[PDB]
RNA sequence: AAAUAAGAAAUUA
């Protein structure tokens, strides 16, 4: 993690997360008992970064 | 640090005038701006009102405009000053230099080294100082001098 | 849905009655459309500005063979009232014609001159079930 | 500390932005601090050059 | 106030200095810029929220 | 989720009745139209009672002093020419600047359904005798 | 703010009434953003890549 | 000047004013003091302005005599308070020379509403500054006037105490603090500490918070003392048997 | 205690089962091979706390800190928000002398009294215990100018707006 | 039985700060204390730049709560200077009791990361401790969005 | 007991540990027996009293 | 709720059950103890005097 | 006084029982004293009330102390006893509040919300611009414009 | 442990040397 | 993408419509590393060339490096291609400022309005004239107050026209 | 809504009438004070306000307000009885009359 | 709580046999979870 | 409709 202490050094970044919000229930009937089945999942990513800086190019 | 309210309530049960409540769009709220927002009355639902005063999104937005102009209104209010656009020749020795554009770099410090700090954005000149460069062609001066206090001198204060 | 008035009450639920975002609903029924002001006339459910020119559906596009209605955000133009000529406008239960010709018309889109929802009732178009709710509301005497 | 070192000794001039480097002379370090939060980037390190 | 926006050619400054104006018609001869024209002084509001 | 009922079919002589209907509703809302396009003219036209609530200051003062001076002398034609409604009043107010920033802060002025009422206005009762027949959205005498 | 030199222009207002009398209007219908119109809504927030929010183009 | 009915009034003290501050400098032996609290008010605009030409000229229409007055406010350059006629007077005394008789001995008033970055609207129920001016713009006594400044700070704790000590005795003294409740609220050292910590020794805030002492929640003292005092009652009720 | 106590980098939400698992299937590593040796709370140094270890750095960042050597860096580039804002302030710039009362009350004890007040830290507060006087008691002096932080608010706005727009302003490729 | 930990100081041996934290509603309100001591006995609290008086609002009944750390441990509070650094969310106002039952704790934690001992008066009178509570979720389910259920009626 | 979970180290002190030898001193009977104890207590280092 | 009698309060897990017991009721004003154990102590001694 | 419209009572038991909330919030006491303290008369009853108050709020986490079954239930009935006490020492006071406020508006010439009495001015409640045309409970015709308490000089 | 402020609610926090009122002041109403 | 549109129908589409997504080409310089002397022996870029520089481009420069992001093309090869000549275009302009004072751009100054101390003077303007005349407006007011009782300014010194 | 505002203008009323020595509102401020703030007596064991009776409404039932309201509407502070105000009543923390307030003082004097 | 502690049946800290599923559990998070943690150092 | 960062306290099977 610490550039001084290794070459390529890596560095963290922040994971996308966007979350689903939904209807768990199917009614025609009614609106309420809708909205009081809703639940929330999330899709995921996550990031790594490796840095190489190097003094010439090849 | 302002008090102020820059949220508009979430609509809810009717509120009504009470100890401790008032009414939504009650015309104390937002320096009577509520007025804009209101439908008077007990509304009938199926046939009148207009949608957007009711909407959250919507009425949120225009409180931030009204938030926004009062804000506007109150840093110019705060100025006492036009800016003027001199000739680098005969603007004064701090000015001299590069100024970066605004959010561009670091806040900038005026003069380190004579120990003045503060940012050269926000520093004021006096129309008294710049009066040879800014009306050069008036001949006698068109406003008298500054008087200065001396610091030296024995005053009431210095209890002499 | 519970009657089917179209194909779509096959398709769609009601889902009691439940909450849209602002300005989204799935269908455009435009109960509002015929709203009397005065002061209003020019600026509601018209164009924003009076300098737009005139929509898609006042120009004849293309080599037509005829229409049968001709669209409801049609503007009514003074040669609406002078030609002469079938003027026609799909609302329900199946068209209006523009029969009595008049300036006061002119200038406005025909969503404007046609009322949606009609004072007039069919009492064959009614259950004898929903005949005795509309009575309820006090719209239908019995 | 004690670590005896090679460092390139630093030249002030007022003219310079940043820094002026010249040539490696012998040194000792006296201090050199591994935690980060005591030495922020660019690292540093107390030196004695042995010369003067 | 309600006033005239004026401009100073430096010709007739007793100095030349090259006036903002004129920098800013600069700034949009190279990034091609729509100048609006009826864009109203009174308006600045920054957006508090997110600023 | 019940299968939907079939909708009964439309009516005889129904298609006569709706064009019949719209039609003539059509018709008497240009008469609808016209009168109430008289009307709205007409309230612009004529005067209004005072917009500002005289139970607060700087209003409540004597009518011989201060405010009131002011409007005698400098404003008084203005403020006739546009018929004391509420709008200009309050802008003519603004754009005397002898009073300068109070017009919004300290002075209060009556509501909008109140500051509409025709001038010479006595009992409250006003508001609701006015004509329901015409669409001017209040604006109407 | 630059101005168009010899157009009459009016400096924003410093008195509470001046804006209030204004013929400034309130926002009425849906309402538009140039760039954010393609993100439909804040409640659907669409997104093409996955990419963190943070991300850093180079 | 002042004793007459309205409107005569209003004609009649502008005269007044104006021949009373040409008698005042026009005496030289009898000593004058001039005492103005927030002469910085003086010294900057008035928050009039001037009014619209188009009141002067008179009208037919507003429907064609090219004229907004009715239809967009909009803002007029403000009048200046030297061209008020009374401050003219007085600004004629301190400028001409040849009048040594007169002293002003005046203030700076820093009263405004408080201004940070942002504004909200203020809560009308809640606001302590609904009575203070909108002005938002510095003021320097150096350069803004032709008197000689002298500051002024908050009160050492010398002056503090002795204030303090003033407002709750002699406050309960004149029956208008705890009176019979007074166990209920802390002891004098306690209360200056503390009052001391809040105000920050600005004279206006110790005033504010010695009202608001009324409401402390999180002071200790009278509980504990309390408590030992009873502790001690009871040993000595036992010692006694 | 669910699951052994271990540091949670090793444990997974499961996906389709309420529980956690192991990213290693079943191997676990304690506490103490996190941190290095003898490291007191497992910590990455002992000296400070995270929150301590972020303001140490700061502070020592500012100390250094040359506004030369700013350029062509990012918001790495930008000095201690608190205590440049605190510099950049004029009013912060004259500190009071320590009020009358106080002076005298000192003079009064040391002088007349033969014992001198002590600074809080200079306090003995063990019962039990005589500790040696930590180096920084009575030695740091008060400069408004210093700390504690405080600062204009024009220059804080423009400061933190300054810091966000300036991201992506790096020259990466240096001599 | 072991009474109440007593530590060493964390101190920085160059700026003689200590660092606190404070926390209320587990999001909204995190802050942080530098603490400092003042040897000429101004002492003075100050957050996010701006003076402890103005930031609270001049509300008594707030800014004591901030005071009470240094009466625990029988300290004079012109002794020590103080910046607190807001790291939840920000909000134009923070003068109310949560924000400052937070203030109060990251207060009293830098205060015994500066003078050990002083933490056992602390630990006894309960500011060091940290209550977890918070707001709601917020849930489209319920009417406020928080805790209001929706209208029922027998079918 | 050497703290081995954070947990642990959180109910853990030289200055604490003082007083659970005072103690384990207090228990001893003999001069001899303490001794060894204190010399334990000085080497680890162990906050004394 | 719905239709059905309210549950007596009891039946409701603890008010206050995320407070910490530190914090009901708060012990505050330890600054005074020390001292009035001094004084307690102080008091005894005069006590003797009295007595002896 | 700003508001000015028709308004809904609440018996005082209800607004006492907001506590800290309303009440008793700190900053709307402290401005009650200091009309109090600037017309020159103890403010006692509020003050009591702070004390009441200020306690409740100390230990208003805490459970009730341990109750023993008593076949007296002198318990039950020095707790009651106590409890109508403290509510009655505050509604002397929310009385004294309304009172004093009523009396120094009427100095002030500040008209009252709608339906309000002040005491030497509008004896039967001050109405004027209401939703309503006539007077809600006299049931008689408002006139316009507005009512006037005060004679016309400021 | 040692000297707790009363660590139960509903303690007593103010008292003062009163009269009794009268057996039911309070008319019963409406 | 190495993972799911690598290999069939979609894989072209796909990739083409990341090169898309990723067309923008960030060109930067130091403005340190444009102050060299040029090849007729001038400096490229000076004191007032770089503040010419800095306010043509403005938000495109910040901690001292010029920035210009080429987006407008779909493809990179083409991005640079603009992106430099841009950058020629804009130093061209910059440069102007060694043409003559003339270019060099102005400065701006926060000017104060005039001090308290000068606006004590704005009530002795036509000091002479205004004494003098205010005799004589007296004169007029004493005259014109036995005719009415309330003597307004526009029965004296100001002008209001009728018509 | 007592707002700063008022308290504002309160005080300078207040000082424009302690200017003008005018005594007189002061007067019946004070009487006023005095008829109403003094202390209340301990109630009687067995004296309670009345709750509403269980079983007779469902919890959610309009009926609980109404009656509170009711209640409260009934006992009017004319019907306090508990709060001790009349010529009777004798009133050891307060001034009695116009002569004890310090701008008599001069009849004070000996 | 008291009045749900037949639908909390999961939610302490549970040691488990067989861990619930997302079919068999809607809502549940597994019993690790804090969903209002301190602040410990 | 509610004892969940709010502030409510005494009539189990
Ligand atoms: N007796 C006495 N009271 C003082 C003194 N200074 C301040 N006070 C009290 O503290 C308050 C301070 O308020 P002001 O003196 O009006 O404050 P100011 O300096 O005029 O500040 P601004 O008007 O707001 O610029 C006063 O109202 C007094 O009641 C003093 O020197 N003697």
């Amino acid at each position: 993690y610490d550039p001084h202490t290794s070459w390529p050094h890596v560095e963290k970044l922040e994971p996308w997360v966007r979350m689903a919000e939904f209807w768990t229930s199917s009614s025609d009937t009614s609106f309420t008992e809708l909205e009081m089945s809703t639940a929330h999942y999330e899709f995921r990513k996550f990031f790594r970064v490796i840095i190489c800086k190097l003094p010439f190019q090849s | 640090v302002s008090t102020g309210e820059f949220d508009h309530p979430p609509f809810q049960f009717r509120q009504r005038h009470t100890f401790n409540t008032t009414p939504l769009h009650d015309a104390n709220r937002f320096g009577g701006r509520t007025a804009y927002l209101r439908e008077i009355g007990p509304v009938n639902i199926k046939k009148q009102g207009r949608r957007f005063k009711k909407d959250p999104r919507t009425v949120q937005f225009n409180v931030d405009v009204w938030c926004a102009q009062q804000t506007l209104r109150k840093r110019w209010k705060q100025r006492d000053w036009e800016v003027i656009e001199i000739p680098f020749r005969l603007v004064p020795r701090e000015q001299q230099r590069v100024i970066p554009e605004l959010y561009t770099d670091i806040p900038q410090m005026t003069d380190p080294a004579r120990n003045d700090f503060s940012n050269i954005r926000n520093k004021v000149y006096d129309r008294e100082e710049l009066q040879g460069v800014l009306f050069p062609a008036a001949g006698a001066m068109l406003y008298p001098p500054l008087q200065r206090v001396d610091k030296q001198a024995m005053t009431l204060d210095k209890y002499l | 849905l519970k009657i089917a008035k179209s194909a779509f009450g096959f398709y769609l639920a009601r889902r009691g009655q439940r909450k849209y975002p602002f300005l989204r609903r799935p269908h455009i029924k435009n109960t509002h459309s015929m709203n009397p002001s005065a002061p209003y006339f020019w600026s509601f459910m018209t164009a924003k500005s009076q300098m737009a020119f005139l929509p898609e559906e006042n120009y004849i596009t293309g080599d037509w063979t005829g229409k049968f209605f001709v669209s409801k955000r049609q503007v009514y133009t003074l040669q609406h009232a002078t030609s002469g000529a079938k003027v026609r406008v799909k609302s329900f239960p199946s068209i209006f014609e523009f029969n009595s010709p008049s300036r006061w018309n002119i200038g406005k889109e025909m969503n404007t001159l046609t009322k949606p929802r009609m004072d007039l009732i069919d009492e064959q178009m009614l259950t004898k079930k929903q005949r005795l709710d509309y009575v309820r509301a006090g719209l239908l005497p019995k | 500390e004690g670590l005896p070192v090679r460092a390139r000794r630093p030249i002030f001039s007022s003219s310079a932005e940043q820094r002026i480097a010249g040539g490696p002379q012998r040194a000792v370090i006296i201090q050199y601090h591994h935690q980060p939060f005591f030495n922020p980037e660019p690292r540093l390190v107390k030196v004695a050059f042995q010369c003067d | 106030g309600v006033h005239r926006v004026g401009y100073t050619h430096p010709s007739t400054l007793p100095v030349p200095c090259a006036q903002r104006w004129d920098l800013r018609l600069a700034r949009a001869r190279i990034f091609q810029e729509y100048i609006e024209e009826k864009a109203p002084g009174a308006w600045q509001l920054e957006d508090e929220r997110s600023m | 989720w019940a299968k939907p009922k079939k909708r009964p079919k439309v009516g005889q002589g129904f298609h006569e009745k709706a064009q019949k209907w719209r039609e003539e509703y059509l018709l008497d809302r240009h008469r609808a139209l016209a009168d109430s396009l008289r009307a709205y003219v007409e309230f612009s036209t004529s005067k209004r009672v005072e917009p500002w609530d005289a139970r607060f200051k700087p209003f409540d003062r004597i009518e011989k002093d201060g405010v009131y001076v002011l409007m005698r002398y400098m404003m008084e034609e203005k403020l006739q020419l546009c018929n004391y409604h509420h709008r200009p009043v309050k802008r003519l107010f603004c754009n005397i600047g002898l009073m300068g920033p109070q017009i919004t802060t300290k002075a209060r002025w009556k509501p909008y359904r109140f500051a509409t009422n025709p001038a010479g206005t006595s009992k409250a009762e006003r508001m609701y005798q006015r004509d329901k027949t015409v669409y001017t959205h209040g604006h109407n005498d | 703010m630059q101005q168009i030199p010899g157009k009459v222009d009016q400096t924003p207002f410093e008195e509470d009434q001046t804006w209030l009398l204004h013929s400034i209007p309130v926002q009425q219908l849906e309402m538009h953003h140039h760039e954010k119109d393609l993100q439909d809504l804040p409640f659907i927030n669409h997104e093409q890549f996955p990419r963190s929010l943070e991300w850093n183009a180079p | 000047g002042h004793r007459a009915v309205a409107p005569a009034s209003i004609d009649r003290q502008s005269v007044c004013v104006k021949f009373l501050m040409d008698e005042l400098s026009e005496e030289k032996k009898l000593p004058v003091v001039i005492v103005v609290d927030g002469w910085n008010l003086f010294s900057h605009e008035t928050h009039f302005r001037y009014p619209h030409p188009d009141f002067l000229r008179g009208l037919a229409s507003f429907n064609e005599s090219s004229t907004d007055i009715d239809l967009y406010p909009q803002e007029l350059p403000r009048i200046p308070a030297s061209r008020l006629s009374f401050v003219r007077g007085l600004n004629k005394m301190i400028l001409s020379g040849d009048d040594p008789n007169k002293f002003f001995i005046t203030c700076t008033t820093r009263d405004f509403k408080p201004f940070d970055g942002i504004s909200g609207f203020p809560n009308v129920e809640t606001d302590r500054f609904a009575n203070s001016l909108d002005e938002y713009a510095p003021y320097d006594p150096e350069k803004d006037s032709h008197f000689h400044p002298i500051q002024i700070g908050n009160f050492d704790e010398y002056e503090y105490r002795s204030f303090l000590r003033f407002l709750i005795n002699s406050g309960e003294l004149a029956g208008l603090g705890w009176g019979p409740l007074w166990h209920a609220s802390s002891d004098f050292e306690r209360k200056l500490y503390k009052i001391g910590f809040l105000s920050g020794r600005n004279p206006q805030g110790v005033v504010d918070h010695y009202h608001q002492e009324l409401v402390w929640r999180y002071d200790y003292q009278r509980t504990r003392q309390k408590q030992y005092l009873l502790k001690r009652r009871m040993e000595g009720m036992s010692r006694g048997a | 205690l669910v699951r052994p106590d271990v540091p949670e980098d090793q444990y997974v939400d499961s996906w389709y089962i309420c529980t956690s698992m192991t990213h290693h299937m079943g191997d676990y590593r304690p506490w103490s091979a996190s941190a290095p040796p003898n490291a007191f709370r497992f910590r990455p140094f002992n000296e400070f706390d995270a929150k301590g270890r972020e303001y140490v750095q700061y502070m020592r960042e500012f100390a250094r800190f040359d506004p030369r050597k700013s350029r062509g860096n990012g918001q790495k580039g930008f000095p201690f928000r608190d205590a440049y804002l605190t510099k950049m302030n004029e009013a912060n710039q004259k500190t009071p002398p320590p009020t009358l009362e106080t002076i005298m009350d000192r003079a009064v004890r040391e002088h007349h009294q033969h014992a001198r007040i002590l600074s809080p830290l200079e306090v003995q507060r063990d019962v039990g215990r005589l500790e040696p006087i930590p180096s920084y008691a009575g030695k740091i002096n008060a400069d408004r100018s210093v700390f504690p932080f405080q600062w204009k608010t024009e220059d804080w706005y423009e400061y933190e707006v300054a810091k966000v727009r300036n991201r992506r302003f790096v020259f990466e490729n240096t001599e | 039985q072991i009474g109440v930990r007593i530590d060493e100081a964390e101190v920085d041996p160059e700026t003689g700060i200590a660092v606190g934290r404070g926390c209320a509603d587990g999001e909204k309100y995190h802050f942080t204390a530098l603490l400092r001591e003042n040897r000429d006995h101004n002492g003075i609290i100050t957050v996010m730049g701006k003076p402890l008086s103005l930031v609270l609002d001049n509300k008594a009944w707030l800014m004591e709560m901030v005071l009470m750390p240094f009466d625990e441990a029988n300290l004079d509070y012109r002794d020590f200077d103080a910046h607190i650094v807001s790291e939840g969310h920000a909000m134009p106002s923070i003068a109310n009791e949560i924000a400052a039952f937070a203030l109060r704790m990251a207060v009293a934690n830098a205060l015994v990361k500066l003078i050990p001992l002083t933490r056992i008066p602390l630990k006894k009178s309960g500011l060091l401790s940290v209550d977890r509570r918070r707001e709601r979720g917020q849930f489209p389910g319920y009417l406020d969005g928080k805790k209001v259920k929706r209208r029922f009626a027998k079918r | 007991l050497e703290p081995c979970t954070p947990r642990e180290w959180l109910q853990f002190s030289h200055r604490n540990l003082a007083y659970a030898y005072n103690g384990a001193l207090r228990a001893c009977h003999s001069l001899p027996s303490m001794l060894l104890l204190y010399k334990e207590m000085k080497q680890r280092g162990v906050k004394v009293d | 709720r719905r239709g059905k009698p309210r549950p007596r309060a009891g039946m409701f897990p603890d008010k206050y059950r995320r407070v910490p017991m530190l914090l009901k009721p708060q012990q505050g004003g330890q600054q005074y103890f020390n001292h009035f154990l001094i004084r307690s102590t102080n008091d005894r001694l005069t006590q003797q005097d009295v007595d002896n | 006084n700003t508001f000015l419209t028709s308004s809904v009572a609440t018996p005082p038991i209800s607004v006492i029982r907001t506590g800290p909330k309303w009440w008793a919030d700190p900053e709307r006491m402290v401005r009650q004293k200091l009309m109090y303290f600037t017309l020159g008369v103890d403010q006692l009853p509020l003050r009591r009330t702070a004390v009441i108050q200020r306690d409740l709020q100390r230990f208003h986490m805490c459970k009730p102390p341990p109750r023993v079954g008593d076949s007296t239930g002198y318990k039950r009935s020095r707790a009651a006893q106590l409890n109508t006490w403290y509510r009655r020492i505050q509604y002397q006071e929310y009385h004294m509040q309304h009172l004093f406020t009523r009396h120094v508006w009427g100095l002030l010439r500040v008209y009252p919300g709608n339906t309000t009495k002040i005491q030497g001015k509008a004896d039967d409640g001050y109405v004027g611009y209401d939703s309503v045309p006539f007077h809600r409970y006299n049931r008689a015709p408002l006139p316009f414009p507005a009512r006037e308490l005060y004679e016309r000089r400021k | 442990e040692n000297q707790p402020i009363s660590l139960h609610r509903n303690n007593i926090s103010y008292m003062e040397d009163v009269g009794r009122s009268v057996k039911n002041p309070t008319v019963p109403g409406l | 993408d190495n993972l799911q549109y690598k290999r069939y129908d979609w894989q072209g589409w796909y990739q083409r419509m990341l090169d898309v997504h990723n067309r923008n080409v960030s060109l930067r310089c130091r403005i340190c590393d444009l102050q060299r002397l040029d090849g007729n022996g001038v400096q490229f870029v000076d004191m007032q060339t770089e503040r010419r520089l800095r306010i043509l481009a403005q938000h495109r420069v910040g901690m001292g490096v010029l920035k210009l992001d080429a987006d407008k093309y779909e493809d990179q090869a083409d991005n640079v291609t603009f992106g430099t000549t841009k950058l020629s275009e804009l130093l061209a302009d910059a440069r102007k400022a060694q043409l003559g004072e003339e270019y060099w751009p102005s400065v701006e100054l926060k000017v104060r309005k005039p001090s308290g101390q000068s606006k004590a003077h704005y009530s002795l303007i036509d000091n002479e004239r205004i004494e003098k005349r205010s005799r004589e407006l007296y004169e007029k007011y004493r005259d014109a107050k036995k005719r009415s009782l309330f003597v307004t300014p526009m029965e004296t010194w100001l002008e209001v026209k009728g018509m | 809504r007592l707002t700063y505002d008022h308290l504002d203008q309160l005080q300078q009323w207040t000082m424009r009438a302690t200017l003008d020595g005018r005594t007189e509102e002061f007067n019946r401020i004070r009487d006023l004070h005095r008829e109403w703030s003094q202390h209340p007596l301990m109630p009687v064991l067995g004296d309670v306000e009345p709750k509403f009776p269980l079983n007779l409404f469902k919890q959610n039932h309009r009926a609980k307000k109404r009656f509170l309201v009711r209640w409260h509407k009934a006992n009017t502070p004319a019907n306090w009885l508990w709060m001790p105000r009349g010529p009777t009543v004798v009133t050891p923390l307060h001034r009695t009359n116009p002569t004890q307030y310090p701008e008599n003082w001069k009849q004070m004097v000996q | 709580g008291h009045v749900m502690t037949p639908h909390t049946t999961l939610h302490g800290r549970r040691i488990f046999w067989i861990p619930p599923t997302w079919n068999r559990a809607g809502r549940f998070l597994g019993p690790h979870v804090t969903l209002y943690p301190g602040m410990t150092p």
